[PDB]
């Protein structure tokens, strides 16, 4: 039915918080991202994850961190969580100096490549753009090596993802709120569905630029999990 | 509101 979550440790929560980018890249500063990083740290600490925050990592440091983490002994840990806060494009998240393929990052944790996490949920939470589209909205015994991954993307494929410079990103704000409210009673997919509704219904952009004004967002869950996940 |  459900994943075993009563190992002595819930597991690691790796938070990569990229705010400032090398001038040569031409990428903008991500105001509000520190609000996300603090919110996530508290939220996951409260769920008994061992949280590690890293700020402003190059593309090389990102890859090296994830490799190092995949090489740890996770035998006593129930699960693994990685949160990525950066610029992105479809399939890609940005280090401070350039892009990294998301598949490169997640592949370190494949069932054949990280044995101490085989059969355990590996959760990737991604706040980053997936392209440049804008949503105008509408008035209303072996196991597969790719098994047991969940990718929780902030936005639909092809689309921008929205971040408030004061309040933090729409997705991370909502994710943390729903985890706080529901982690003690809902299964993870149902929590994420509540996140989808919150983002989709409660948020709409405001801009003096007509092209960017009155826009909407829907997060996108990719589940390759084989069991239900309860945090309690 | 800003985009990533």
């Amino acid at each position: 039915n459900s994943y075993k979550m009563d190992y002595p440790e819930m597991g690691l929560c790796i938070i990569i918080n990229n705010k400032n980018f090398h001038k040569s890249t031409g990428m903008t500063s991500r105001s509000g991202t520190d609000v996300d990083a603090a919110n996530l740290r508290e939220t996951f600490r409260n769920l008994k994850y061992e949280v590690r925050n890293k700020n402003d990592l190059t593309r090389e440091e990102i890859v090296e961190l994830m490799r190092d983490v995949s090489k740890e002994d996770h035998s006593k840990r129930s699960s693994f969580v990685c949160v990525l806060l950066s610029h992105g494009e479809e399939g890609i998240i940005f280090g401070t100096n350039g892009p990294v393929d998301l598949k490169k990052i997640t592949n370190f944790f494949r069932g054949d490549r990280c044995r101490s996490l085989t059969g355990k949920p590996k959760l990737f939470i991604i706040q980053a753009c997936r392209g440049t589209e804008l949503d105008c909205g509408i008035e209303t015994h072996k196991i597969p090596v790719e098994a047991d991954f969940l990718y929780a993307y902030s936005t639909a494929p092809g689309y921008y993802s929205w971040r408030n410079s004061k309040d933090g990103s729409w997705f991370i704000q909502s994710l943390c709120a729903m985890l706080k409210q529901y982690a003690d009673k809902l299964e993870f997919m149902h929590i994420l569905t509540r996140v989808n509704r919150k983002v989709a219904t409660e948020f709409e952009s405001f801009s003096f630029d007509a092209t960017f004004h009155a826009k909407k967002q829907i997060p996108c869950i990719h589940s390759m999990l084989t069991k239900e996940l309860y945090f309690y | 509101d800003e985009v990533d």
